[PDB]
């Protein structure tokens, strides 16, 4: 009559690493490293992402005609750009403080595109039919949907001074442009004044612009430039434009609302009818694991990103079926 | 192991014992069979569960973290941002791999320790009424039915009860 | 989380 | 005759956490997490803090009349601002590079407020009695204590060109202002020149300012602005002002000395007659413990801040009185 | 424990022993009493003291660290600064909690180990002149006065001196 | 140590044994001599080698990292950069020193454990044919030539072969 | 007859620290902390460093005559500056975006110094013999090797408009200067126009400069300034200069190629005929150890820098020869 | 620091 | 790396 004391062995092939010995077969274990994703763009906690399609941030904000127009009011959980955004700034020029604007948009959750300065008529005695070939649409020469090219009417460019009072109850992003002709001849043929100026002022904002005439290398078949500027009009505040030439006036502005846990990503994936608490540019992660080696860029409640290819923790014993 | 039990003087594990991590295998006239020790097993389960949970808990939820953009005249800030991201990444990968390794070692050693502890408990319960035939087994100097085996398993062995018979057979 | 490794654990 | 081997058990109720088992009662232990503070503002290693009272950095530097004037020379260990600093920039305008100036002040340990350009007479043939309602004091319309509003005298604003040579043996912070009237009428009625300019130059500094006339939304009942500028005059260097209008000239400048371990905090607490090696916005920490969960902002020699609510290390044994 | 001593085959601790962490409790004709072992206790004290000091020392003094301000056109730098602060905070909280847990486990296991070591030392000193009555106690096969008890305590037990008497009583 | 072997009931190490970490020292009629145990030694070597390699591997190669410059109007960014560098430095120094300490402790305890394991293995191999004379040595109750010593060393001791003689000498 | 079980002890005096006990003598150990360097400046993976000698980045880029001229084309692994670089900006003025330029140079691996605008003749009807005492060489008054001081010729400064087309197949760093005279008299005596301007434009770059006349404190015996500007001309792009005065025109530009693992250091050491995979300002590290306490600044494949003075890991046993 | 837990420690 | 501490190791 005999009795023995022994331990559990099963049939698992799970291998873990230790400090003294690598690659040890054990009976039970758990994996703390998530490496799987569905490769889809999903809703985040019930809210669909804002897809810009062919446009990037700049192209959408300015109103590139080549991009399919969005609904007037939109709400999202995160913003998506396509890697090959061919549509952006279609008229050559520098977009000032563009990156800071992106950062501002990273905490924005909703927008309302409204007509701040109606085409007819906020700028009397000026021509608002200005178009260009660089911003073409359906073959024809066109222009930004949100901006307006105020030129000379009947051989004169009268000094305009208009203003908007923000009664939306939210921040109002306002964008405008400043045109820079290559020569003084065009400057006169467009704005009739070689000494033009544009003045934009609010409570906290204050800037003056001057036409800089210079022959510049052809970009998109344009030797002239067009610098783009923006500001955030606080609720109740008033924005004032006052110019006598070279002003690419605003037409549509954006009413913005702030939200948390949002951001911008550059993804190649497509939108599916699905939902997740964690989203990466490669796809959605559905996991409660503490780590993930999929992608550094994460939006929502996600595991921490690491470079590890294996994180397996042992729970059972050293498996010895022999 | 570290305590010399598992893969030590007890060379292999029992595929037969499927109801627990640690246990017994008895052999008497009534027959033979495996039977896990539920107490030690439960303790180990609780400990390791708390360990795992404790490792998952120490890692907070990684909320929204997206990249930023910099123009041609902000290369410095760009490289700084990269320095930050890369640094944090290095540190966390390091911590993860290291912690997992350490906890694995400590886990295996913990199992080993549990097995040795159980063995010593049984040994101290039986005393000189049986002999260590090696390989973590004991041969009785008397007859032991299922009731006796159960008395050994659940920690209620009666030494003076079989003391005489054992002494006689020991000679 | 729980390690349900045996059917009689207490988890 | 018998002998036993056993271990110590006492009567403690101290509980610690381990990796295998949480909440274990032990005989002896030590707490490494400090969670207590006296809720007072104290001296730091023997030096009292600089309290700005009603003013913030801007208000004090410019010389807001509503704030109780400090002693001419002051030395401190850290700077304290009140959360509800109602007194700051009292005449609407942008304070340029304000944050960098704050950062500079974070390593300053002492200041000497001296009269760099005496009111009478550093600006001959100009009026120095200019006041405003936005910077009011005791009901009456007033102005900054450190600045001076040079206007037109007897229907003319002669071009002024003055300079100061730094013989203090330390850095000299010099602040000045530039006025921006809403219309050209006021511009003429104040400085007599529609084409005014202000020139400020040192060895390493070089800036020119131009009056920007534009109707701006009313801020503190003012449609005009006043941008504030500053510079650090190196020892031995010379600062030169040269203007023909719109200059809010300096009157008092600051002689600064650099120190270590200083900083700025926003605290609600009050100054008491006490001393500490560690100071937080909530109060002073008197501890040699390695960690603290009180506040992230610390000045002096302090424990490291963590989010932990309990850090207890076991020293004794598992306490089993049974 | 890990070595099965504390809360193991020695179920409880002695509230009576107030002069040390580890020790003895003797019972003879002259009377009974507790008496701590000063050597092992001192060693443990030194070790744990060095551990604690070693943990406090590894943490440098946190000098002046105050926040910074950013205008409406520097949101990026602001969020970067926050990234940095938050990251460092996470890392340090992690390290603190983890280290404290690990060192606690190792500490308890260290105590357990010390107790078992002392017990084994005593056992190896006494040999077969006494019997293990369980619960970490030994019953003598001879008479043992306070001088003998002291000879056992301070590691100078004389085995051949009582060998004969012990052999006789053992029968 | 933690297992009470090294610097415990085996007070000192052998300068004579120069071919291995753990081993034996025999004394019989044919003579006396040291002889290391190659198996346990090899295992320990493999383990510690993997540990060291594992510590060196966890640290990535530090590539080019140079300082940056900032003008008189960028003190904030400068101090931020410094914050970053200093923070990372603190963290890594911390991790290094801590890890080295921990792994050292675990290493010494590992050696101790190995020695105790070997001793227990030998003891369990010899059983009652020899007696523990303390200090990790066994005195034979019979004659043991070099062949017998070798039988003990390489784990092939024949107990019933000398059982009779041992029983006789034990009396 | 007896047998014993024991452990190895030797004769080592190596001491290690543990958590429970400091300073323990052991039989075997390994040091993971490298603390040795050869104190030499060495090649990095087969490529020699670019030493600027007496000049710093600015001095070399502008072409300070006091520094020994380098070969037209150079390739390096890292850039070295001497702590006491007495030669830099020799004509007083602000170098705009200098630090960003340094950062750009940190990823540059090679340069080709070519003549973008030949002295004779890219600027007809203008004097190109302008020199100064501030940038002296061999006692005589001189000027930058890469720049040219266009002044008035025969009592007139005709409007010049020149351009360069980048056909190097790489980025082309182009530097120019803008002169600022103290008074209008000198302005006229040099450029004949009180209303001068300089226009520099490419595809992506666009800047206009205006002479700012102001009496400034003497720096290097000069009351006038000279601001230095730069740009990176993309391959295929065209840079255009167009000025009527105050232009310190380019003469030599740099063709740049990008590389990895490069950087700038300030070292006092000297170049030796040696090679390394890791370089510090103090010297080269030849080690496979994971840590080093020599210097924080490292170039190439180096160990991680720590503040530790000792990192010794135990491998052997506790050494007890007793 | 010292752990003065017993009155005879050596600390 | 290898710890060549004895001449017969397997390394
Ligand atoms: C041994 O483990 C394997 C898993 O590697 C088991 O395979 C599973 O068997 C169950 C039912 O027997 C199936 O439902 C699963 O589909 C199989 N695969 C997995 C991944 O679970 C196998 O059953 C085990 N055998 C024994 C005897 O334990
Ligand atoms: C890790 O362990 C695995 C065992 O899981 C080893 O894989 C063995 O590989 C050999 C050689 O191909 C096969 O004969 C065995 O059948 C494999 N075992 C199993 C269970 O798959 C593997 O070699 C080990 N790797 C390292 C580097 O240690
Ligand atoms: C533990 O084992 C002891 C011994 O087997 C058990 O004692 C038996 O219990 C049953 C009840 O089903 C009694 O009718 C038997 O007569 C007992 N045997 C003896 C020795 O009398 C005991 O019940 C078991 N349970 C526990 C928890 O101790
Ligand atoms: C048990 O521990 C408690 C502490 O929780 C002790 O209470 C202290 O008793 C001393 C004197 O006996 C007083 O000076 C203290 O004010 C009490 N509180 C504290 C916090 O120390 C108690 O004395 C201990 N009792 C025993 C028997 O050990
Ligand atoms: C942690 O341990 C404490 C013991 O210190 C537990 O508190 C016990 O709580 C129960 C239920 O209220 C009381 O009956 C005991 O008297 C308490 N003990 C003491 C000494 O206060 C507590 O429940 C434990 N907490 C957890 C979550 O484990
Ligand atoms: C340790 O214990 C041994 C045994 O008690 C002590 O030996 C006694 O020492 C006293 C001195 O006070 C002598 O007079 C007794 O006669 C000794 N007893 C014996 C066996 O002769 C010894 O002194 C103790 N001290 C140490 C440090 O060993
Ligand atoms: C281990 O030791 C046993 C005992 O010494 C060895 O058995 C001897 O082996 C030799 C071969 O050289 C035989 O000729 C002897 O007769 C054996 N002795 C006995 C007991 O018969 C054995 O060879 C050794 N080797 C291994 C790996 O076990
Ligand atoms: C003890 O260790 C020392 C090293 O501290 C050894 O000294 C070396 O001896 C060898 C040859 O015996 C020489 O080649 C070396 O130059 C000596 N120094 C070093 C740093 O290795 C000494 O040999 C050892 N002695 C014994 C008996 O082990
Ligand atoms: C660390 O250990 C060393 C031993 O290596 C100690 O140095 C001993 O110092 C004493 C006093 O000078 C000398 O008598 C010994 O000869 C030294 N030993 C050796 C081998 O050099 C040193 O004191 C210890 N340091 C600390 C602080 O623990
Ligand atoms: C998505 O984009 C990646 C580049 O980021 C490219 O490698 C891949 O081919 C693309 N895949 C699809 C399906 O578009
Ligand atoms: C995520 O995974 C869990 C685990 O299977 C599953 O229960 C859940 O349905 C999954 N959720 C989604 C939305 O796919
Ligand atoms: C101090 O300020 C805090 C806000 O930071 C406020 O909650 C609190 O009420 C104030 N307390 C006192 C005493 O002023
Ligand atoms: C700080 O605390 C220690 C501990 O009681 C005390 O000795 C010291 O007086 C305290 N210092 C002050 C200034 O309160
Ligand atoms: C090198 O420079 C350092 C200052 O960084 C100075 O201490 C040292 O004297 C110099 N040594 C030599 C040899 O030039
Ligand atoms: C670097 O050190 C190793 C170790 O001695 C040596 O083999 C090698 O030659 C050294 N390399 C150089 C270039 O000095």
């Amino acid at each position: 009559d005999t009795i023995c004391i022994g331990y559990h062995a099963n049939n698992s092939t799970d291998t873990v690493d230790t400090v003294l010995e690598k690659n040890v077969t054990v009976t039970h274990s758990v994996n703390l490293l998530e490496d799987s994703h569905n490769g889809k763009l999903c809703r985040l906690k019930g809210i669909a992402p804002l897809q810009l399609g062919k446009c990037n941030i700049a192209g959408w904000l300015l109103g590139n005609p080549e991009c399919d127009p969005l609904l007037p009011v939109r709400s999202w959980s995160y913003i998506v750009e396509t890697p090959n955004s061919e549509n952006g700034i279609c008229y050559p020029g520098d977009f000032i403080d563009y990156e800071e604007l992106r950062e501002q948009l990273s905490s924005v959750s909703s927008f309302e595109r409204f007509e701040i300065f109606p085409k007819e008529s906020s700028w009397p005695n000026h021509n608002t039919n200005g178009v260009t070939a660089a911003c073409s649409h359906e073959g024809k020469s066109s222009f930004y949907r949100n901006l307006l090219w105020l030129t000379e009417k009947e051989g004169s460019y009268p000094k305009l001074k208009n203003s908007y009072v923000n009664k939306k109850g939210k921040e109002v992003l306002v964008l405008w442009g400043i045109h820079h002709p290559p020569n003084s001849k065009e400057q006169q043929n467009l704005y009739q004044n070689e000494n033009a100026y544009v003045s934009v002022v609010t409570s906290n904002y204050n800037r003056r612009f001057t036409p800089e005439i210079a022959e510049r290398p052809k970009v998109r078949d344009q030797a002239g430039r067009m610098n783009y500027y923006w500001t955030l009009l606080k609720p109740g505040d008033t924005i004032i434009f006052e110019a006598n030439g070279n002003l690419i006036a605003p037409m549509y502005a954006f009413a913005l609302s702030r939200g948390f846990g949002s951001g911008i990503i550059t993804s190649n994936a497509s939108m599916h009818e699905c939902n997740t608490k964690c989203q990466t540019p490669l796809g959605a992660i559905n996991s409660s694991l503490p780590y993930q080696n999929i992608h550094p860029v994460t939006i929502g409640e996600c595991p921490k990103y690491v470079r590890s290819a294996k994180l397996r923790m042992v729970t059972g014993l050293r498996n010895i079926p022999s | 192991g570290l305590f010399g039990a598992i893969a030590g003087f007890i060379e292999g594990g029992w595929t037969g014992m499927i109801d627990g991590w640690y246990g017994y295998h008895h052999q008497n006239e009534q027959g033979s069979g495996y039977a896990a020790d539920q107490k030690s097993t439960q303790n180990a389960i609780n400990g390791i569960t708390n360990k795992v949970n404790t490792v998952i808990e120490k890692m907070n939820i990684q909320f929204t973290a997206v990249g930023k953009e910099f123009n041609k005249l902000e290369k410095r800030m760009e490289n700084l941002n990269k320095k930050v991201d890369d640094g944090f990444l290095d540190i966390w990968t390091y911590n993860a791999e290291l912690l997992v390794l350490l906890e694995n070692e400590r886990t295996l050693d913990f199992h080993d320790s549990n097995v040795k502890n159980l063995y010593e408990k049984v040994k101290s319960q039986l005393k000189n009424n049986a002999k260590e035939i090696g390989n973590g087994c004991f041969e009785f100097y008397h007859k032991c039915d299922n009731e006796c085996m159960e008395s050994v398993r659940n920690g209620t062995y009666d030494y003076p009860k079989y003391s005489e018979e054992s002494k006689l057979n020991r000679e | 989380x729980a390690l349900e490794y045996f059917e009689w654990l207490s988890x």
